[PDB]
RNA sequence: CAAGACGGACCAGAGCGAAAGCAUUUGCCAAGAAUGUUUUCAUUAAUCAAGAACGAAAGUCGGAGGUUCGAAGACGAUCAGAUACCGUCGUAGUUCCGACCAUAAACGAUGCCGACCGGCGAUGCGGCGGCGUUAUUCCCAUGACCCGCCGGGCAGCUUCCGG
């Protein structure tokens, strides 16, 4: 039973049912989150530290070179995997497992990859969300060692060696199904949904894959043959030229480009809370909104906001007196 | 059992889709109710189940989310599930004055303001929370909250200027008792 | 002082066969007083009753009048008076980057009911298509009409009023104009919006039976 | 007296809610909507012409025609939401809505909310001026 | 742009220019030799016709105009002449 | 049931027109830009004193009509001094038909015609080239989409062209 941080993220407190608990003092010593380093000191202490042989932490890295998982795993996840590899051979015979892990078979559909399947309040023709349903609703659910691994990656690399998985549901799990990030410029795959620019060639080029592995050591790669995914249209548009500046605002080709610091004040970015037991009390039901600070003046806006305004293309009408900061 | 169900414009289904959760889990938590969307027709279902506590739960929960589909903030129409003196009523610009064309045009203008400033400190004054849509304007708050908002913005859209309307609604707010 | 409660008597009010469910209700009628009838009292009354409410099966944005025509002893029997689409329904369809288009016929039946049907249908986006908007021409605007037209002439005055009602419930002058228009410009969501009496013919009462059973 | 029906069958009225910019009609009728049930305006409640379009005269209102519902016997309600229409505004006040809260609050199960308001297809001259209105 | 070949345009590039603002004009039509499937006889037809065509020896139709080239009924051939 | 009005949402920096302007179906009537053309005439053209046609709203003469709104006007409220704001009512008007009137922030506060000087992709119409998907797998052309080009349009963005 090796914990990764997701379980001690999720809180799942699976100590119970496995007596082979044992975790890196990385992966508890990055967490950020007060409320779980608040439970980890009131917990009882049966998880013991370990640090693989590096021997086995090469192998790991070898294959994951080659299953096509290397740039999307950190250090400490490779730690885990040489832990829990380690863990298999000093309990289990090692002839269990495999390498040279076996070659993707290729099905494309029609369904564009937007296509809202899986999301549980969704329901295309019943599918409820109950008040029975929220234990439930984790993931997709289906002996002496485990993981409790919940990035996708992490059971990816898993499955494809053999080693049996299980989750914060205490039954191991048989099949995963994910989506992944697919380059059509270089086609290299990323596990990564939040990142925008490919790793290899840079550009803003990535496009959604569904991925679905088996217990049995298969990866099927479903593709999309919809042709709105592949057209260049608000692609080629003419650029402002670069400015400098404490106030400039680039339109962003370049991941790791440097920007100036244009923050919002901490008035600003602070949300209403309704569930707080000091609310009721409070003169307002709303927080007062900032309009004295220099960043309302210069309009800075959070990150995330305003972005259906962005896939709207550039070479295109807007109304007549609106202007797009 | 008895339900509601809410349309979705489709300039409201992506917000709907990333704030999902923010949705689904007070409705069914602090409220014990069951709810859907059906893509086929577009609505928010909204259904009382046996572990609902109490009546007009699932009243909460339809303007819970019809505040949402309007385009006010989550946190805004949490508010509504939690509050009971909070309504919503909204009108067309053109409810007040006939304007055609850049004049209706320069009433959103300068309904907003510039970064949207005026609203915001309409919503300072008042304690609401306005949204524009594309004509159209919805207030949310108390009962006097509102009129004294509606009072502003009709004073914004047949043609006085922002700072007449900032002194106004301030002194309305000192007369008040607020 | 007098409370009026104690003389109005309850009537039950019943859908003709062509539905599923038959008991849309209860009616108040204050009884009869020698001049005036307790059942002429209740002669024209119009029941607005979604189609859930009729039929289990069916989607409830749609609405059917039924006008009462007899009473027989705490029954009233109801007879087909109209239909329209709920108002809700009727905004959630009329989107902006689109065409609607919009026809009617004063259509006479085989029985001597002479109705005003109402057809509206909204142009549709391909799956492959990038343009935002969707718009028919003039005269593939004036087509698709005449075909409307055309449909629901050719629908409702070879059958009698049974069977157009019976084809009113799932609306299949909707999707026989749905298939029809494709080659013209495709449509989206047509539907008999509204359908009216224009005119009734004289009354009888081996008709209503035959309607009810 | 009221109808004789068994326990589980809900005799079904129709409850017109009107939220004029004065103040607010509660009535409930049959399902034709021909013979009135009950019909509690604002100003039967508030004795000030200046709350009569209050939520507050609004709910005791919703309070009296529950009431004498529960008196003839009507268990169930339909509702029909409706403003002014015509040329003047098309969105129901907060009067109509905190009237189907507290209605809903008193143990009354709802059926269907339907908008019944006067939009014209294409309308008369309003009531104001070219130059504007409401102050 | 500050640098071209005025005097020798590449043939895509004198292909892609209005017919007018070529070089020297030169017109997009031609003159097609029509083949009706029945008859041998070997008819000219304009590629941008504005009349309805008719077989001499069988008084069939062979072209229909239309806002740019006739099209050719169902069954003619054609070739296009030197 | 009737009367008179008005054609919302769909409706866009979309279209059409010389401008004022123009949006319910259908039919008739005569016009019109663009595009296409290896058609015809062959300089017939540009801009225009004088002179003419059309010209929002309001207004004025005759007839018809009056639903809504509503200058004047009547009331009610309001004050050291209020005679405008506000509410109810309401006349001419607002609608039509025949005459007049010829003015607007009648605006791009920007004559018309011709030429040259950077880039870009969206859109409206017409034309051309081309894989594919669709008309319940369409049997052939054809419409609806998709990719590129050309021409005249309504606009836009980008630029240290030069002013
Ligand atoms: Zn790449």
């Amino acid at each position: 039973v090796v914990a990764d941080a997701g379980a001690f993220l999720r809180h799942a407190a699976l100590q119970d049912i496995g007596k082979n608990i044992y975790t890196i003092r990385e992966v508890v010593t990055e967490i950020r989150d007060k409320a779980t380093r608040r439970r980890l000191a009131v917990l009882p202490y049966e998880l013991r530290f370990k640090e693989p042989l590096p021997e086995y932490v090469r192998l790991v890295t070898e294959f994951s070179k080659k299953t096509g998982d290397y740039p999307s795993l950190s250090a400490t996840d490779i730690q885990v995997l040489a832990l829990t590899y380690q863990l298999e051979a000093e309990f289990v015979g090692v002839s269990h497992l495999k390498q040279e892990p076996q070659k993707v078979k290729v099905s494309s559909s029609i369904q564009h990859p937007e296509t809202p399947l899986h999301i549980s309040g969704f329901h295309l023709p019943g599918g409820w969300i109950t008040p029975s349903n929220i234990k439930q609703i984790q993931q997709e659910l289906e002996v002496r060692v485990g993981c409790l691994t919940t990035d996708f990656a992490m059971q990816n690399v898993l499955l494809q060696m053999g080693l049996h998985v299980l989750a914060v549901n205490g039954m191991l799990i048989r099949e995963a199904r994910s989506y992944i990030l697919r380059c059509h410029g270089c086609f290299k795959t990323t596990s990564d949904m939040s990142r925008v620019f490919c790793s290899h060639c840079g550009n803003k080029t990535l496009k959604k894959v569904s991925v679905t592995v088996s217990d049995d050591g298969t990866l099927h790669m479903h593709f999309s043959r919809n042709p709105k995914v592949l057209n260049p249209r608000g692609l080629r548009y003419s650029l402002p030229t670069p400015k400098g500046g404490k106030y400039a605002i680039n339109p962003h080709l370049t991941e790791d480009q440097r920007f100036p610091q244009l923050r919002l004040s901490q008035k600003a970015r602070q949300k209403t809370n309704v569930f707080a037991p000091d609310y009721i009390a409070g003169v307002s039901p709303f927080v007062e909104n900032d309009i004295s600070s220099r960043s309302a003046t210069l309009q800075v806006r959070d990150s995330t906001l305003g972005a259906g305004r962005r896939r709207l293309n550039p070479n295109a009408s807007r109304k007549k007196f609106v202007k797009k900061r | 059992e008895e339900t509601r169900k809410i349309p979705v414009p489709a300039n409201r289904y992506t917000p709907l889709k990333e704030n999902w959760m923010k949705i689904f889990t007070p409705i069914v938590e602090h409220l014990g109710l069951q709810i859907r969307f059906n893509l086929k027709s577009r609505n928010v279902e909204i259904r009382t189940c046996k572990e609902t506590k109490d009546v007009s739960a699932l009243t909460k929960a339809a303007d819970f989310v019809k505040a949402f589909i309007l385009g006010f903030q989550v946190e805004d129409a949490l508010a509504l599930i939690r509050l009971d003196d909070l309504f919503l009523e909204s009108f067309e610009i053109t409810d007040v004055k006939p304007l055609k064309g850049d004049h209706l045009s320069r009433a959103i203008g300068r309904i907003a303001g510039k970064g949207g400033k005026t609203k915001f400190t309409i919503e300072n004054v008042t304690r609401t929370r306005i949204v524009l849509a594309d004509v159209k304007v919805h207030i949310l708050g108390s009962f006097q909250n509102i009129k004294m908002a509606r009072t502003a913005i009709c004073n914004l859209i047949l043609g006085n200027p922002p700072s007449k309307v900032y002194g106004n609604i301030r002194a309305v707010a000192s007369r008040s008792a607020d | 002082v007098v409370d009026p409660f104690s003389k109005k008597d309850w009537y039950d009010v019943k859908a003709p066969a062509m539905f599923n469910i038959r008991n849309i209700g209860k009616t108040l009628v204050t009884r009869t007083q020698g001049t005036k009838i307790a059942s002429d009292g209740l002669k024209g009354r119009v029941f607005e009753v979604s189609l859930a409410d009729l039929q289990n099966d069916e989607v409830a944005f749609r609405k059917f009048k039924l006008i009462t025509e007899d009473v027989q002893g705490k029954n009233c029997l109801t007879n087909f008076h109209g239909m329209d689409l709920t108002r809700d329904k009727m905004c959630s369809m009329v989107k902006k980057w689109q065409t609607m288009i919009e026809a009617h016929v004063d259509v006479k039946t085989t029985d001597g009911y002479l109705l005003r049907l109402f057809c509206v249908g909204f142009t549709k986006k391909r799956n492959n298509q990038i343009r935002k908007t969707s718009y028919a021409q003039h005269q593939q605007v004036r087509q698709i009409r005449k075909k409307m037209m055309e449909i629901m002439t050719r629908e409702v005055q070879t059958n009698d009023l049974k069977e157009v009602v019976n084809k009113l419930i799932p609306d299949s002058i909707g999707k026989d104009i749905e298939k029809a228009c494709q080659s013209i410009y495709p449509l989206h969501d047509v539907f008999v919006r509204k359908v009216k009496m224009l005119k009734k013919p004289k009354f009888e009462l081996g008709k209503l039976m035959e309607l009810h059973g | 007296l009221g109808p004789q029906v068994a326990e589980g069958e809900n005799v079904f009225g129709v409850c017109h809610i009107f939220a004029s910019f004065n103040d607010t009609f509660v009535h409930v009728t049959d399902l034709s909507g021909k013979e009135t049930i009950c019909r509690v305006t604002g100003g039967m409640k508030v004795k000030a012409d200046r709350d009569e379009s209050s939520p507050y005269a609004a709910m005791l209102a919703a309070q009296d025609v529950a009431q004498r519902c529960k008196e003839l016997g009507i268990t169930a309600l339909h509702i029909k939401l409706r403003a002014t229409g015509g040329n003047r505004t098309k969105t129901p006040g907060p009067g109509a809505q905190s009237a189907l809260r507290a209605l809903a609050r008193s143990g009354m199960k709802i059926g269907r909310i339907e908008d019944v308001t006067p939009i014209p297809s294409d309308s008369t001259r309003r009531k104001g001026g070219r130059r504007g209105r409401r102050l | 742009p500050l640098a071209k070949d005025l005097l020798h345009p590449s043939p895509e590039e004198e292909k892609r220019k209005h017919k007018k603002k070529r070089l020297v004009q030169s017109p997009n039509s031609y003159f097609m030799d029509v083949k009706c499937p029945g008859c041998y006889k070997i008819t000219t037809v304009f590629s941008h016709a504005q009349t309805v065509v008719l077989c001499v020896g069988c008084s069939t139709v062979l072209c229909q105009p239309t806002g740019g080239k006739a099209r050719l009924t169902e069954g003619c051939s054609f070739r296009r002449k030197q």
